[PDB]
């Protein structure tokens, strides 16, 4: 998980800037609050 | 774990330079009818595995192929712990100096017997019974 | 869309018979995002 820093929040401010509710979400949620979902996804733990 | 993890935990261990997070988590559940709040008092004792160590080399092997490997985690299960009512499993200072050092010398062994079967025993780095039994104490408050 | 906005998905069991039945999530574009799905959760 990464706390995301000042400048990748305005990284995706800017990506969703086009949209002022998108962008809003973003800009409103302080800087290092947008977290990152970096969710693993390999495995080993079998289906059961 | 798997050929994407278990193959990539193995290679952390052989070669891999990284260090694997070994969060003990010590999650002690009580109960709310006496009143305890965030009962449940847990603390992720983690120990950063320092790439290919000794410990790692042990479970380089132990992930390799055989399972007669003790692997050596520097006193790391705590034998003393002031847990409350809130989440946190802090063990008492001063009952354990060195609370990391001086905790209890934790060993691991994985049982991959193919018939891998792959078992997994905590055992003690003085393992008498506490290869099946490890008799830790939890100062309640 | 929210639903078909998100990020599109993919999902492939690895039963690799030595089933030894695995479950790899990965993307409709999986580039690492098999193993590390790099989603974001604008926390409040």
């Amino acid at each position: 998980i990464i706390p995301f820093t000042a400048q990748a929040y305005e990284e995706l401010s800017r990506q969703f800037d086009p949209q002022p509710l998108a962008m809003q979400f973003i800009s409103q949620y302080s800087p290092e609050d947008i977290v990152t979902a970096q969710i693993e996804g390999s495995s080993g733990a079998l289906w059961r | 774990i798997s050929p994407p993890s278990r193959a990539q935990m193995k290679r952390e261990l052989y070669n891999g330079t990284a260090d694997i997070t070994l969060r003990f988590t010590w999650n002690f559940q009580r109960d709310l009818a006496k009143g305890g709040t965030v009962e449940y008092a847990n603390e992720k004792h983690m120990l950063a595995l320092a790439p290919n160590s000794t410990a790692r080399r042990q479970l380089a092997s132990l992930l390799e192929g055989t399972s007669d490997q003790s692997v050596v985690i520097p006193n790391l299960f705590p034998k003393y712990i002031r847990a409350p009512n809130g989440p946190e499993a802090n063990p008492v200072k001063q009952l354990q100096p060195n609370e990391e050092a001086d905790y209890l010398g934790v060993r691991i062994q994985l049982r991959r017997e193919q018939g891998f079967l792959e078992w997994w025993v905590i055992e003690l780095q003085e393992c008498r019974t506490d290869c099946n039994l490890l008799p830790m104490v939890i100062f309640s408050d």
